[PDB]
RNA sequence: GUCUUGGAGGUAGAGCACUGAUUGGACUAGGGGCCCCUACCGGGUUACCGAAUUCAGUCAAACUCCGAAUGCCAAUGACUU
RNA sequence: UUUGUUUGGUGGCGAUAGCGAAGAGGUCACACCCGUUCCCAUACCGAACACGGAAGUUAAGCUCUUCAGCGCCGAUGGUAGUCGGGGGUUUCCCCCUGUGAGAGUAGGACGCCGCCAAGCAAG
């Protein structure tokens, strides 16, 4: 937890003073934070596989709740109330643990320590992940035989401009194009 | 010798109490076009210095005749007999004449639109924000320099505009904050 | 990048919906009420004329109990309006609920004021 | 019957706010074709189709942000019959 | 006790109350805000809804002051049309006593009108 205590006490001030903002209630401090499997079959013809979601629930600190179609989606057929992937949405400190053991594991667990660069945001302060990889944490090495486990991670913040979640994602360490 | 403007006649009788100064009356936060003539022909012959209560009406009517005639002196009730457990409470007819005194000691608003070297940046490292520290340092170093308490803007703004020495209260802040801490 | 709403907008659109389906004449008189972060209020109103008959709330100088925000506050708020509405020459009332739910402190006003002699 | 007053309704006319139809400019990634060379880059063009979008300009029985004259339904008064 | 005034609540009038922009304000009040032990709650989440608390803050909401940029309201006059009466070379046009739009324009306008409570002031 002693996580967001740490991240209080270095960038309450230091964002403050180097971004000089009249109140202190104006600081952009991460606020939620949403994990979107989205596959569900990754095509909905396998229509019996769901390892997905309990994967989904012992990777986060809840189950996610599945989500579903509501168009006819031209690249499919079977598209009409059908459910495509789930979701995770946490904020309190299920939030900031996971991006603790994130940040200590996974990022390691890398191929590649470079991550991405600030090139994939919203301008307003938001940041996507890209995740078509297999491993996140080795809680899942055999148990899953390896099949396609990709997600969305998404990662927003009360910000407005870029740079703040540049600023934001660096000042507690995140690989980019350093 | 200057004009006295206070909320009604208590605060009249307690100011007249104390020192002998012409009393105007402010009727509380209605305040009218040819009172403020009043207020600044006073100024201008005389001389003018608002003492209300550190209270809601009386801050706010002291914010809104400052902000209606410039240089007009002021003086704030001291940290004792400006709060209500003191004597009978906030109001002047609540305070000691010596105390009005005391206050008429601490008349400021000789200076008025000076810029000056009192930064935000080492104001916040100095702990004006959070915490509880904002508010009690707030009050409390206000109560020290006899200028009352506010919010970290618009105290850091009217100290920032109020000529005084800089590094004299930083070390009166070290004594008011060791008072804090026990000293 | 979010932006967050006036949760009091959703309240007036709620009790906006509320009251759309009752009103208050000068014979059941509508009791509404007010909840804060720190208070709780209620006003005895008719609507044909746009008046108030009666009121209570913690704001009041009596009621030396400080807690306001309470459960209980929200019980002597009740008995002392249903008191003053009483004394008044008031029987029955309709009662809307603001826009919140029908719980904890303002069932409990509610509870309180109907037993001290309000018919509702 | 007439005078006075109050109503309901979308025609004539008008208009482009919706739905269709439509002219001429601006502007276009997406280039379609020419090519430089395009095996592939990248570039003049794209004769863009240049999609929108925008600027002006015309239409409608089954278009309407508007909208009469008349006619219709009542009233309480009056004058005639 | 009445009166004045500010704020919070709660109503009535067609947005002339709206958007947009610029500012000022919170110790009262309103708010954000701080937690989840029981009330209660989430298809996941104290997000929201509930319950307790008051550390900080005007940053946002809220209140006040400015702007006619967008939206809104809107004449006078003049034409189109048309009831009734006439005349023509009749898929239409002309004249006469009356009615009389739409568009466009002058312009108006960044609100008025109540009740209750609290705060201050005066009586
Ligand atoms: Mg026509
Ligand atoms: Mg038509
Ligand atoms: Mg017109």
């Amino acid at each position: 937890n002693r996580l967001k205590e740490k991240y209080n006490k270095e960038i309450a001030p230091a964002l403050m003073t180097k971004f000089n903002y009249d109140s202190v209630m104006q600081v952009p401090k991460i606020e939620k934070i949403v994990i979107n499997m989205g596959v569900g079959d990754a095509v909905q013809n396998a229509k019996a596989i769901d390892s997905a979601v309990e994967e989904l629930t012992f990777i986060a600190g809840q189950k996610p709740v599945v989500t579903r179609a509501k168009k006819s989606i031209a690249g499919f057929r079977l598209r009409e109330g059908m459910p495509i992937g789930a979701k995770v949405t946490l904020r309190g400190e299920r939030m900031y643990d996971f991006l603790d053991k994130l940040i200590s594991v996974s990022l390691p667990r890398v191929r590649d320590f470079r991550g991405v660069s600030k090139k994939s945001f919203d301008g307003r302060g938001n940041y996507t992940l890209g995740i078509k990889e297999q491993l996140i944490f080795p809680e899942i090495d055999y148990d899953k035989v390896t099949k396609v486990r990709g997600m969305d991670i998404v990662i927003v913040t009360t910000a407005n401009t870029d740079e703040e979640a540049r600023e934001l994602l660096t000042q507690v360490g995140m690989p980019f194009q350093k | 010798k200057e004009v006295i403007v206070v909320e009604g006649k208590d605060d009249t009788a307690a100011i007249r109490r104390a020192v002998d100064a012409d009393t105007i009356e402010t009727n509380g936060a209605a305040v009218g076009a040819e009172v403020i003539e009043r207020i600044k022909l006073a100024k201008e012959r005389r001389g003018v210095i608002i003492f209300t209560d550190p209270a809601f009406p009386g801050e706010k009517i002291r914010r809104t005749i400052a902000e209606q005639v410039p240089g007009c002196k002021h003086a704030f009730l001291p940290r004792e007999a400006a709060k209500a457990r003191s004597g009978k409470g906030i109001g002047v007819e609540h305070a000691s004449p010596d105390d009005i005194r005391q206050a008429l000691a601490n008349v400021y608003e000789e200076t008025a639109d000076w810029e000056e070297e009192i930064t935000f940046a080492e104001l916040i490292e100095a702990g004006l924000v959070g915490g509880e520290m904002a508010r009690r340092r707030r009050q409390r170093l206000g109560e020290e320099l006899k200028i009352g308490y506010a919010n970290g803007r618009q105290f850091h703004k009217r100290l920032k505009v109020f000529r005084i020495s800089r590094d004299a209260f930083y070390a009166a802040l070290a004594q008011v904050m060791r008072e804090e801490a026990g000293d | 990048m979010i932006t967050k709403t006036s949760k009091n907008a959703a309240r007036l659109k709620r009790h906006a919906r509320v009251r759309a389906k009752l009103s208050g004449t000068a014979e059941r008189p509508r009791l509404n009420v007010f909840r804060s972060n720190k208070h709780i209020y209620a006003q005895i109103i008719d609507d044909v004329n746009g008046v108030t008959l009666a009121s209570a709330s913690t704001l009041d100088k009596d009621l030396n109990v400080e807690s306001t925000g309470d459960t209980s506050a929200a019980t002597k708020v009740g008995e002392l309006v249903a008191k003053r509405a009483a004394e008044k020459g008031i029987s029955d009332v309709v009662f809307d609920r603001g826009g919140y739910l029908y719980h904890g402190r303002v069932k409990a006003l509610a509870d309180a004021a109907r037993e001290a002699g309000l018919k509702f």
